[PDB]
């Protein structure tokens, strides 16, 4: 669940980066 | 006391997880080699340490890796106790 937690948080900054 | 079955995967566990840091640095809102020393340092209780993840999410990968160091070596030096 480490990367699974990482990938879901990977797009979290993408939301801030894209908006 | 530790069989060769667990040795191979844990030895390759650090290599396959260190690369994810630089991969995560691609879309962050320090080369690959300069980032791999961190993970091998964490496990070995070493005194050599420099450079930390810059992106917020990369710390999480470094964060969860910290717990893996404590469980293994401490419990490994508990099996020898018996």
């Amino acid at each position: 669940a480490a990367m699974a937690l990482s990938l879901i948080t990977f797009i979290s900054e993408h939301l801030f980066y894209w908006q | 006391p530790f069989q060769s079955t667990l040795w191979l995967l844990v030895g390759l566990s650090v290599h396959v997880v260190a690369v994810m840091l630089y991969l995560l640095d691609r879309f962050s809102p320090l080369t690959l080699s300069s980032a791999m020393w961190f993970s091998w340092g964490v496990l070995l209780n070493s005194g050599i340490g420099e450079g930390a993840p810059r992106s917020f999410s990369a710390r999480i990968l470094g964060m969860v890796w910290a717990g893996f160091a404590m469980i293994i070596v401490a419990s490994y030096t508990a099996n020898l106790a018996a």
